[PDB]
């Protein structure tokens, strides 16, 4: 794959997907929005207190 | 109507994109 | 395919160890001559592909 | 003006030094060493030198920019094929700037031994033009003889210029037919650009190839109007490529700068300048003959006879040579080059020179008919023809009129008889007579092949006398028209969709529509999708949508493949932008 950004290898692997029906049509914006948040590390832990697992929603929240 | 396709898997003008480059021998680091 | 062969192989060569009532020391170390026997296996073949790089006859043999 | 290196910025633990590379160097894989008082070589890395049109003292340096984005920077091309009345563009993807193409250009240039000379582009596209001819003598088949309507789709079906040269050098892929030579100039300009030369292919329609500097062509027909046996040694071709080199000639006389076409020969190749082609300066480089006699040369045709004697006949004049075209700078329309090549008909400088060239090489009908046809045929359809006669005679006369249809590749090779007709005429007191006549799909006696042009020849006999009247026409072959909806602006990371169209105008349904989409910059390789059988009378139209990543100027071309017709392929561009800050 020639990309050099995160946006554009999330965009065709998203696609990829699309194409070979792994996923819904309907289900593309959600998992690229959160294919595209920030990456944090180990240094910024102390400065949120502690993180615990998550999931997604269709509704954002 | 205007209607949208099905994929069609063919691997028929695939040798099309093998590169002969010599890709080497790397190291790795893996962080999950 | 080739991935899908390479993960077949890598599946060949592992082993599981059932929970043996055995000291852990004992048990732990029993594997070594086992191990190096699967991993002799695995790396008998190595083969990729033939020296293909070009088919030139160069007008001068 | 010679290598050297001055340090720019200097840091307590830091250095930047720059670099400079003299104006006229030996391109190839290069290695930097270094040398301190004591220690011995120490290597630093590895570099690689190339042309460039960017520099005033260089050979090869074009003062505009946009003709430098053009012939060197772009990788999205267009090829004009078809007859000279019908020109159909096709795209084509020269990949220059692929990851193995300098590799291997390199690599096959290795194979000259005359490392000196690497420091000039003459030598260079010489070489590699010889080296690319034996290599497509070397690796291109025969097309076969058995008919494959099934697979037809899998072997004229191209995918670029990388393909090919990765099959010649290292015959791992699919190889190329008979049917599509032309490729030489591609793969040819792919590699030029690929090592800086600037290089554009050019299309010359109705060129007389095969004899070698001679003005004369010999043609013999059938008495029914077709052409029996196969092939001969000089014949006119429907079309034929030709790859120019921009650059200057330190070794000719002052005034030959500029565009030159590379011909080799069937190997030794070489480069000549066109001015010389234009003027006529035979003398100047052994191949102006031959590309001179291919541009403006006569044919005569020979109408042979069941007793075996070959017979003269008054011909109208076809015009061999016209209508050299290539692509427009800056656009995607098609520009006419032929005044760099030919001066106007019907002029004194042309005759001048005609006679000039003829003087050089000396030291070493009562009635008449003209054709009528459209410039194309839509595909299982049909279309009208006429014929008219007109005498010249105190007396009537009776004539025998007879018309052929008949299959032809693109460099004069028959392919397939498909029509013939014949009957009788009677004119009296120098009246003219006009004949119409329909063509159609249904009467042929089988169907013509997959890439091939129609040839139609009219022959009138007359009863009394034994001259006869020949003419003869070529058309083409027109398959329904595809569109493509889409907007002419796009942003970065955003969804973009695009609409493709398709009328049924054949009189059988489709099956097995198959469609595919691809294009640099927009999506990662080729797509492929299916579709349901479309009756003569309603319409297909799909959607698709994809995301661009890439910034600038990029297009998507879409191919279309049935049981009816093969590989019917278009393209579109399209311009993209940053997103806003």
């Amino acid at each position: 794959l020639q990309e050099t950004s995160l946006a554009g290898v999330a965009n065709q692997l998203l696609d990829r997907f699309i194409f070979e029906d792994q996923i819904r049509p309907q289900d593309r914006e959600e998992l690229l929005r959160a294919l595209l948040l920030k990456h944090s590390h180990a240094g910024e832990l102390e400065a949120l207190g502690g993180v615990k697992p998550a999931v997604l929603t269709r509704s954002g929240d | 109507q205007m209607e949208e396709p099905a994929a069609h898997d063919t691997e028929a003008t695939a040798t099309d994109y093998h590169t002969t480059s010599h890709p080497g021998t790397h190291k790795v680091y893996v962080e999950l | 395919g080739e991935l899908l062969h390479s993960l077949e192989g890598f599946l060949d060569c592992s082993l599981v160890l059932p929970p043996t009532d055995a000291p852990s020391e004992q048990a732990l170390l029993s594997l070594v001559p086992v191990q190096r026997e699967l991993l002799r296996r695995r790396y008998q073949s190595s083969p990729a592909k033939p020296d293909s790089s070009f088919y030139k006859g160069l007008d001068l043999n | 003006k010679w290598w050297s290196a001055v340090v720019e910025e200097r840091d307590a633990q830091s250095w930047t030094i720059s670099v400079t590379t003299p104006a006229d160097a030996v391109i190839g894989h290069y290695s930097l060493l270094l040398q301190v008082s004591g220690r011995k070589q120490l290597l630093l890395g590895q570099f690689t030198l190339l042309f460039n049109p960017w520099n005033r003292e260089d050979a090869v340096f074009l003062k505009n920019e946009a003709q430098r984005m053009e012939y060197l920077l772009n990788q999205n091309g267009l090829i004009y094929l078809g007859t000279a009345d019908c020109i159909q563009a096709e795209s084509w993807d020269f990949g220059q700037f692929e990851g193995d193409v300098i590799d291997l250009s390199l690599r096959l240039l290795s194979k000259d031994k005359q490392v000196e000379k690497w420091s000039q582009p003459v030598h260079v596209a010489r070489v590699l033009g010889a080296l690319l001819h034996f290599l497509k003598e070397q690796r291109v088949l025969p097309t076969p003889q058995t008919q494959a309507t099934q697979e037809g789709a899998l072997l004229n079906k191209r995918r670029g210029s990388v393909p090919i040269l990765r099959q010649w050098l290292t015959g791992r892929g699919r190889p190329v037919y008979d049917g599509q030579a032309w490729v030489l100039a591609a793969v040819a300009c792919t590699v030029l650009r690929c090592l800086g030369i600037p290089a554009r292919v050019v299309t010359t329609f109705a060129s007389a190839q095969g004899t070698g500097g001679r003005l004369l062509i010999d043609e013999y027909y059938n008495e029914e109007g077709l052409q029996n046996g196969e092939g001969q040694r000089g014949r006119i071709w429907i079309f034929q490529t030709s790859t120019e080199c921009w650059m200057t000639r330190p070794a000719l006389p002052q005034g030959y700068d500029g565009w030159q076409i590379l011909h080799p020969s069937a190997g030794s190749c070489d480069l000549v300048p066109v001015r010389a082609v234009k003027e006529g300066t035979l003398g100047l480089t052994p191949a102006v003959s031959d590309l001179f006699a291919a541009i403006n040369a006569s044919c005569v045709v020979w109408k042979c006879c069941e007793d075996g004697t070959l017979e003269l006949t008054d011909s109208n004049t076809k015009y061999v040579g016209n209508n050299i075209s290539t692509k427009g700078v800056g656009s995607d329309r098609c520009e006419d080059i032929t005044q760099n090549y030919k001066y106007p008909e019907g002029s004194l400088q042309e005759k001048e020179v005609l006679e000039r060239v003829e003087k050089e090489k000396m030291e070493r009908s009562p009635l008449y008919l003209l054709l009528k046809a459209p410039s194309s045929l839509p595909l299982r359809g049909d279309a009208q023809i006429s014929v008219t006669l007109v005498n010249h005679s105190e007396q009537e006369k009776a004539v025998q009129l007879a018309i052929g249809v008949q299959a032809v590749h693109y460099n004069g090779v028959l392919a397939a008889k498909l029509w013939r007709k014949k009957l009788h005429l009677t004119l009296s007191a120098n009246l003219e007579k006009i004949i119409t006549i329909g063509l159609f799909f249904s009467n042929f006696e089988r169907n013509p092949p997959e890439n091939t042009f129609l040839r139609l020849t009219a022959m009138a006999t007359h009863s009394e006398s034994n001259l006869s009247c020949f003419a003869q026409e070529d058309i083409a072959i027109c398959r329904p028209h595809l569109a493509i909806k889409m907007p002419e602006k796009a942003e970065q990371y955003q969804p973009l969709t695009a609409s493709v169209s398709l009328q049924n105008s054949l009189d059988a349904p489709m099956e097995d529509c198959v469609i595919s989409i691809l294009g640099r910059g927009l999506i990662h390789r080729e797509r492929s999708y299916r579709f349901r059988s479309v009756w003569p009378e309603n319409t297909m139209c799909a959607k698709f949508q994809f995301t661009p990543t890439h910034v600038g100027l990029q297009r998507l071309t879409v191919e279309v493949d049935c049981n009816m017709f093969q590989n019917l392929t278009n393209y579109k561009s399209v311009t993209v932008v940053a997103p806003e800050l």
